[PDB]
Formats: C-alpha cells, structure tokens, sequence
C-alpha cells in the first residue's frame, strides 16, 4: 500500500522488525529506525512465508 | 514515546538529539545524554554505521529554531570493544563520543548525573523515559519531546519464562511491560531517568524491544545498565 | 552494455535473466549462463544476501512474452569458500546455483561450452559481451538483449602502471578500453564469448569497471577467469 | 535530483559508486545497481568532501 507493495504489505518511512512463521516471542528488536520500504509487520498481525510472501499469522501452518 | 505526553520546554536539559546529514538536510536518528562539555553517551548500535554526524544540545521542537538550541560535530567515537553487531542481546550496549567544540553551559544546557558504580535498584522503583521515537506501534516520529512513567521490574522476574527468559542478563535493566506504555522507533540511545531519595540520575541507555511490537504486556522495554561501566567510562575519558 | 547493437533474437541460446522478487513483481538484478539442465554460472556478489530469486531462459524482451521463454525457481546457491565481499579485487567472484527442476532444451535453450583447464589467450582475441544493463553512464536498462565487440587486453599490459595496476590479477580476463565500449550496471554475472579455432565458449564471467564510469580509455572491463576453477566446477556439481 | 537531494546530487534508481577527493582512479566498482538515492556522480565530475557534500573535481586540493 503505495504503487509497488505486494499483498498485505504497507509502505513506510520508518521500518521496524519482521518475523516468520514459527519465531519465538522473545527475540529483540532494537528501537532505531530502518530504511523506508514496503513492510510485513507483526504489529498487523503479518507474518513472512519461506518465500517470501506475507499472510496473516492464523494462516501459518 | 508510546502513550505518554508532551515534555514541558527544556525540562530534562541533558538529553540531546543525534542526526545524519542526509539531502539538503539533518535527520535526526538516535538520543543521548549529555556528561561532560565536550562527551556525550549513547548506544554501540546507533554508531556502527559509517555516516556523517552532528548534535543538538537544548532541542525540543524539530521542526523550527526557537533560540536555545547549539549546533555541533562529531569528532571520534569509541564502541565498547566486547560489542559485537550480530548480538544485541549479548549486551555491551554502549559509546561515547568527543564532540568538536565544548558547549556552553546554562539555563537549557546540563549535565547528567551517573549513578554510583554497582548500584542495584529495587522491583518497581520510579522512573521516566524521555525521547523523539514513534507514539505508537507501525506510528510516525514526534514533533516535540515526549515522556512517560515507567517502574522498574527486577532481575529474577524480568529473566523467567513467562517474561524475556534467556534474553536478559544481569548488565541489563528492564521497566514498564504493562502493555501501555513503552519505547519504540528513534528512542534508542537512553536516557532512563531514576528518583533515589529524591534525587534524579541516569540508570540506563535505551536498548530493544520485542519484535511483535513496542507496547507489548509482560515484554518491558530492556536498557544498558550504566552502574555496571563506570569505570571504562572514567578511564577512556582520562586517558584521552 | 555501453556502445552495441540489439542482438538477433535467440542467438546467444545459453543466456539468462536472474530476477528477485519485489512486491507485486519480479526485477532483473544480474545475467548468468546455462551449464547443465539444472545449473547456471553466476557471480558471487549477484547472490551474497538473503534474497528469493528464480531464473528465466529463452528470454529476449523483459517486458513481454513472446513464446520462448521458461521461469524456473532457484533451490540452492553455493558461492567460492574464498569469497570475500568486502574485497572484489582480490578475485574468486565466482558462484554456482542448482535449479528447482530441469528445463527443456531446444532451439531457443542450450548449454554453454566451457574452456580446456588453464587455457590462456593472447593479447587481441576475438570476444562479445551479452546483456541486459544500463547503455549509458548514468542512463537506463535495456528493454532487449544487446551485445558489443570486445577485443582482449594481455595479462602485460593490463597490470602496467597505465592501466589498471595491481588491481588486476593473474585469475582474471580484461577486454575492450577503448573508451567506446563496455559493460555497465546490470550487466554483472553474465559470458563472454570467445573464438578459438573458429568454435565459441565462455572464457569470463562479468566482474567490475572503474568508479570514474562504465566506458573509459585505458580502463578494460574485468572477468573472472572461467579456467581457472574447471576442476571445482566439476566437484561441486558431482557432490550436490 | 528529487526534492530532497542537496547541491549537485541526482535521484536515481540504478545507484553505482561514489569517490572522496583522493582517491585513485584504479579503484573498483562492481557492474551491479545498488539502491536508489541523491547520488554525487565521478561521472558528471563531482566528489565527496569528509563532511559529506558534493563539489566539483576542481575544488578538491
């Protein structure tokens, strides 16, 4: 969301961490800014697949 | 700044603001505090990027000059020397860096006050969290300093399975988990602001957060222990 | 490819588009060349981070479908043990990629012929270069598949002081310098294909050029040597 | 360039490699695009200061 992002993707100016399917809760992220892009965020409930799609986290197998 | 509220002008004097040339302009990228003329601390991993930087001492509004701010360079940066990039959870969070010029001190710009080496606060002493990052999960960066109340949660639970497990370490400190108010994106660099018999002292350098999100319950923000380093931070200072 | 011509349609048969995933969809990121019914010849710098790519063979026009072409995934990529990512001039560019299935060969897809161990060519050799990268310094990707004369420069006078000094080593090829023509971004991974004893192979693999620009007077286009590693090629694909 | 590039910088999407005053001509640039950015072209003349703005050649000692 914005011309280039795939599906379930949101575009920003300001990119935090994203995770797969299956990564546990308590691994780090650390709070500095990352380069703008088109992010899966697990704050909205996404996930990462293996190839590189992301679905929402019930769909995880 | 999850969930807290505008700082009143020039309030917390020993807090700066550490940007990038970027453009036609400055980005601002991390915090940090102020402790003597010419150094300042912030952490390891707002500085393992080869960039052009400068500080901000007396900042609060961003957007437009208001007439107590100073401009000032970079000149060296040391990093802990056990800080290795591909584990933050390892610790060693920390550095410091010698500005080009010595600011003027007064009014709007002041030092920050370190606490005794080794002190150990106890479960749920008060503290503040002062910064520029995000006011909400997936947000936009503010404006003007923020703040939010955030107590302390010790070592024993803060390191159990129902909390952040193995992740923690004692050279860490943890604070707040409540699921309202936290960290976020830009806030890196500390400070945590700590009342001990009613006095303030910096207790800790922002560190991470979990990856489902910034206010997240039972996940509390975790910061670099500053009691634990007084010594390196003595030592380089007087060696240089 | 600075300063050539469109190619005839399929007539570098053993040619590949390596393409990376992006949003919605797929963008063309290196060139490579076919050597079994499931492998491809890359560089290493075209595959050193986390990314999902596939592979298209039989291409012409990137922006449309003419019939010919095949899109197969990339299952696993191995790179030179001595690869270092942080230093180009020291050489070992070189990576190898087994394919999810094996494509079908045919008119518009064929392998290419590789090289006897440590054969060497003289100074002026008959040589093309193939792809899909920028025309200009500075400009645009090319929408077909282009190619130019690039005649070679001997080990001797490519080391000298005029031209590009230690930078270049004994496992690399150089061609062209004339200051017309050139590879330049985009073009990485790809052949070039010389002439011996009236029959092609494929006797380099796309490496660097100058940071002053894509065609300069004096600065060759660099190639890793294929002979150079024949027999490393051979393991790899038995063992995997 | 774009609206956010300063003095003597182009947008572009195809990015390649940039040079301080100093630096040799012998110095490689792999044949790569690299992410898109305010770039300080050697091919329009232009270099890096050690504060980081773009200048011509000309100025550097």
């Amino acid at each position: 969301g914005q011309e280039s992002c795939g599906p379930n993707e949101v575009w920003t100016e300001c990119t935090g961490c994203e995770m797969k399917c299956g990564p546990d809760e308590n691994t780090p992220c650390p709070l500095m800014c990352r380069r703008p892009s088109c992010e899966c965020s697990p704050g909205r409930g996404m996930r990462r697949t293996n190839d590189g799609k992301c679905i929402p986290a019930s769909q995880c197998p | 700044v999850v969930g807290g509220t505008e700082a009143q002008r020039n309030s917390w004097p020993s807090q700066i603001s550490l940007q990038y040339r970027s453009g036609s302009s400055w980005a601002h990228t991390c915090g940090g505090t102020l402790i003597r003329q010419n150094w300042v601390m912030t952490a390891a991993h707002c500085v393992d990027r080869e960039l052009t930087f400068r500080v901000v001492v007396g900042e609060h509004n961003l957007n437009q000059n208001d007439g107590t701010e100073q401009y000032v360079g970079v000149q060296k940066i040391v990093v802990h020397p056990y800080w290795n990039t591909d584990d933050v959870a390892a610790g060693y969070d920390i550095a410091l860096l010698r500005l080009a010029q010595s600011v003027t001190l007064n009014s709007y710009v002041q030092l920050g006050v370190l606490p005794r080496a080794g002190t150990i606060l106890a479960n749920n002493s008060p503290c503040y969290i002062t910064g520029w990052g995000l006011t909400r999960t997936n947000g936009q960066l503010a404006q003007t300093l923020q703040q939010a109340y955030l107590p302390t949660v010790d070592y024993a639970i803060c390191s159990s399975s129902s909390y952040w497990g193995s992740t923690v370490k004692n050279s860490m400190v943890c604070a707040g988990g409540d699921g309202v108010r936290s960290g976020c994106q830009g806030d890196s660099g500390g400070p945590l602001h700590c009342l001990v018999n009613g006095q303030y002292a910096v207790h800790g350098v922002t560190s991470f957060v979990s990856r489902l999100g910034c206010n997240v319950t039972r996940k509390p923000t975790v910061f670099t222990r500053v009691s634990a380093y007084i010594s390196w931070i003595n030592n380089v200072i007087a060696s240089n």
